[PDB]
RNA sequence: GGUCCGGACACCAUGACUGACAGAUUGAAAGCUCUUUCUCGAUUUGGUGGUUGGUGGUGCAUGGCCGUUCUUAGUUGGUG
């Protein structure tokens, strides 16, 4: 389900849907399809405020633990002509605007995310 | 990292905003105005609101 | 009604040439031409310094270029202009018509 | 130079589309005559970095900047847009 | 700020509103019939464009 | 006629409020300027300008 | 639109200098010869005469396209409204600015000055031309410029038929030492066909009609 | 006097970094700077290489062009 996300993600980051700062706006807007999440995040503060705003506005999330593996899901790192994570950045929280690629993954993600909860 | 000091978690779990949101008819929910000793500014936009 | 065949050009040789085309054409399809009116030649003249700086004697350059324009009054409602004017063409010459 | 995303996604858009662009070397244009939304040195700083970067070619003359697509650019242009392997610019075509 | 002091000084007219189409120089510009090459771009480009030197 | 620009207007803004705040007995204090094409008007008398 | 003929013709001129020199910067190394411009009302044909119509054109005639396309877009044309035509030359020896263009194209090499200034001038002469004058000025040898001409055959240089018989090019060639300048001359021959020189006679030349 | 980087590209990093209300400030409605904390968010910012620009020097390093020697009749091979 990993791969659908990262293929999800890639076109909303092509088409600039893709966004902490941008985060919050976009779920204070509710264009928002869901939140990405991690708990690595020391910030005791930040960690509830965050899925406050997401279950207030009814955007559902998404939690992976640690945060270099959702810096690396954007397509914002460097790779050595094979696709390898080079210099990836913490990626606490994120959000998709507009939907992306593998339509049907896409579709499988959303049914997953809106019934287990 | 001050993005967390716009927002106010009640006990019971809800937010309320710290900030005085903006009112511009472009930029709205979201963006938040300063809180300037005797005014606030909006960063989006001007919107000076004293 | 009147059509005004106007050629201008740079150079008197394709100029007359192209004309002479029209004419013969005019004529073979027997058309009511009205022979080449000559317009008068525009002279266009530059002066300059032939100097890139501002020593030496002072010494000037005259160019000048010339347009010659020729206009040819035809009475024909029929499709023969169409083939008249596509038959005869020629570089350096520009033609227009006009339905006065 | 800083460039907004949006204005380097036209740029790029008509570059790919076209397979060539013009821009007169006049940084205070505010309107490129034939790309919209962006302005000349927008245009022309941007179409500089690609040139030296290899993916355009560049030519200058009588105050014109003139660029053309390179194959490397044209492989780094539709991985950057993400369109299908199948379009390609008109000059190709 | 420098949006509206970049270039805030008009150039409507004179000596700095224009300039030769080749080497963008205000100096010595030929405007006739809208040649607007200076006077040495036109000694260079004269046989292109259709000047001769008759006499 | 052709109307005074809103550099101007600033500068005789400016020079009044000199002026007033300023006791009669001591001196406005000075406006420095770069407009030399300023026009001296009866809004301007009694100041003092570099 | 409407415009005064003075300012079309001016116009037109100004538009072929201008395509002149865009060509002959872009396609110096395709042995570039000239331009004709044909700005008929309806479309404008542009002849790019050229020594290597292979390599103006490229592969599949896309370099081609792409001129006509950046053309029209320089110059504010209608998508198809401009096109070009490719051209081969007839004769490159006769052609002074393909001579100057290749003799360029020795030096940047490293061919000595006089052994390739004096292959072309032999080039030049076995194409057909009457005579050939080559100048090469610089900093040829040393830190003092210096002016090398090669001349053959018989030239002329004063009157009207000069512009007739003579054909000339002028080019610079940018060294470690600093800029050379290459001048290439050539008298065409009396051609009454008109195909390798000027369909008319010297003024001076009277030919008699054998009894 | 003041402002902008319009310092490409490469490499090495450390919400990177833009912008603007109002007071002060300035010749200045210049967010230039200092008070103030809002806002776009990988384009930037710092350093190292490398570029780029310059009506900066050198016309006694040069190209091209022009002037002059020189508006006079003067000049050059090939074979002897």
């Amino acid at each position: 389900k990993e791969g659908a996300l990262r293929a999800v993600l890639r076109a909303a980051h092509h088409a600039d849907g893709l966004a902490l700062h941008e985060t919050c706006k976009a779920l204070d807007k509710r264009e928002a399809h869901f939140c990405v999440l991690a708990e690595n995040c020391d910030e005791p503060q930040y960690v509830k405020l965050v899925e406050t705003l997401c279950a207030e506005h009814q955007i559902p999330l998404i939690k992976v633990a640690d945060k270099k593996i959702i810096g690396e899901y954007c397509g914002l790192c460097k790779y050595d002509k094979e696709g390898k994570a080079r210099k990836v950045v913490g990626c606490s929280s994120a959000v998709v605007t507009n939907w992306g690629n593998e339509e049907q993954g896409r579709a499988i993600l959303t049914d997953y995310f809106a019934s287990k909860n | 990292l001050a993005v967390l000091k716009y927002y106010k978690i009640d006990e019971n779990g809800k937010i309320t905003r710290l900030r005085k949101e903006c009112q511009q008819p472009s930029c709205g929910g979201g963006v938040f105005m300063a809180q300037h000793a005797n005014r606030h500014y909006c960063g989006r936009c001007h919107d000076t609101l004293v | 009604h009147r059509i005004r065949l106007t050629l201008t050009s740079q150079n008197v040789k394709p100029l007359e040439k192209v004309c002479a085309q029209l004419i013969d054409g005019a004529k073979n399809e027997h058309l009511i031409v009205k022979g080449p009116i000559r317009m008068p030649t525009k002279v266009l003249r530059i002066t300059t310094r032939k100097t890139p700086c501002g020593e030496g004697s002072k010494t000037w350059d005259r160019f000048q270029m010339r347009i010659h324009k020729r206009l040819i009054n035809l009475h024909a409602p029929a499709e023969v202009l169409r083939q008249i004017t596509s038959i005869s063409i020629e570089p350096g010459v520009d033609i227009e018509v006009t339905r006065a | 130079m800083f460039i907004p995303k949006s204005h380097t996604k036209l740029i790029y858009e008509y570059l790919f589309n076209e397979g060539v662009t013009v821009a007169k070397k006049d940084f205070n244009a505010k309107t490129h005559p034939n790309i919209e939304g962006v302005s000349n040195l927008e245009v022309i700083k941007t179409l500089k970095s690609l040139a030296s970067r290899e993916l355009v070619k560049e030519q200058f003359a009588w105050r014109h900047y003139y660029w053309y697509l390179t194959d490397a650019g044209i492989l780094y242009l539709r991985e950057y847009l993400a369109l299908p392997a199948e379009i390609v610019p008109a000059t190709i075509k | 700020g420098f949006q509206n002091l970049w270039f805030s000084h008009p150039r409507k007219f004179g000596p700095g509103s224009r300039s030769c189409r080749v080497c963008a120089g205000h100096h010595g510009l030929i405007r006739k019939y809208g040649l607007d090459l200076c006077r040495r771009c036109f000694r260079e480009q004269a046989r292109d464009i259709g000047f001769k030197k008759l006499d | 006629d052709r109307g005074l620009k809103r550099k101007h207007l600033a500068l005789i803004a400016k020079v009044q409020k000199a002026k007033k705040a300023a006791g009669v007995l001591e001196k406005p204090a000075t406006v420095k300027t770069h407009l030399r094409d300023m026009i001296i008007l009866p809004e301007l008398v009694g100041g003092v300008i570099g | 639109q409407n415009v005064t003929k003075k300012k079309k013709a001016v116009i037109g001129g100004i538009f072929k200098a201008e395509l002149n020199n865009f060509l002959m910067k872009e396609l110096a190394e395709d042995g570039y010869s000239g331009v004709e411009v044909r700005s008929t009302p309806a479309r404008a044909e542009v002849i790019i005469m050229a020594t290597r119509t292979q390599n103006v054109l490229g592969e599949r005639g896309r370099r081609i396209k792409e001129l006509t396309s950046v053309v029209q877009k320089r110059f504010g044309f209608e998508e198809g409204s401009v096109e070009l035509y490719a051209e081969k030359v007839s004769n490159r020896g006769l052609c002074a600015v393909a001579q100057c263009e290749s003799l360029r194209y020795k030096l940047v090499g490293g061919l000595a000055v006089r052994r390739a200034c004096y292959g072309v001038l032999r080039f030049i002469m076995e194409s057909g031309a009457q005579g050939v004058e080559v100048i090469v000025s610089g900093k040829l040898r040393g830190q003092r410029a210096k002016a090398m001409k090669f001349v053959d055959g018989l030239m002329i240089h004063s009157g009207h038929p000069v512009n007739d018989y003579i054909q000339q090019a002028v080019r610079h060639v940018q060294l470690r030492q600093g800029v050379i300048g290459i001048k290439v001359k050539i008298m065409l021959p009396y051609d009454p066909r008109g195909q390798n020189g000027p369909r008319n006679a010297l003024p001076d030349h009277v030919q008699i009609v054998e009894p």
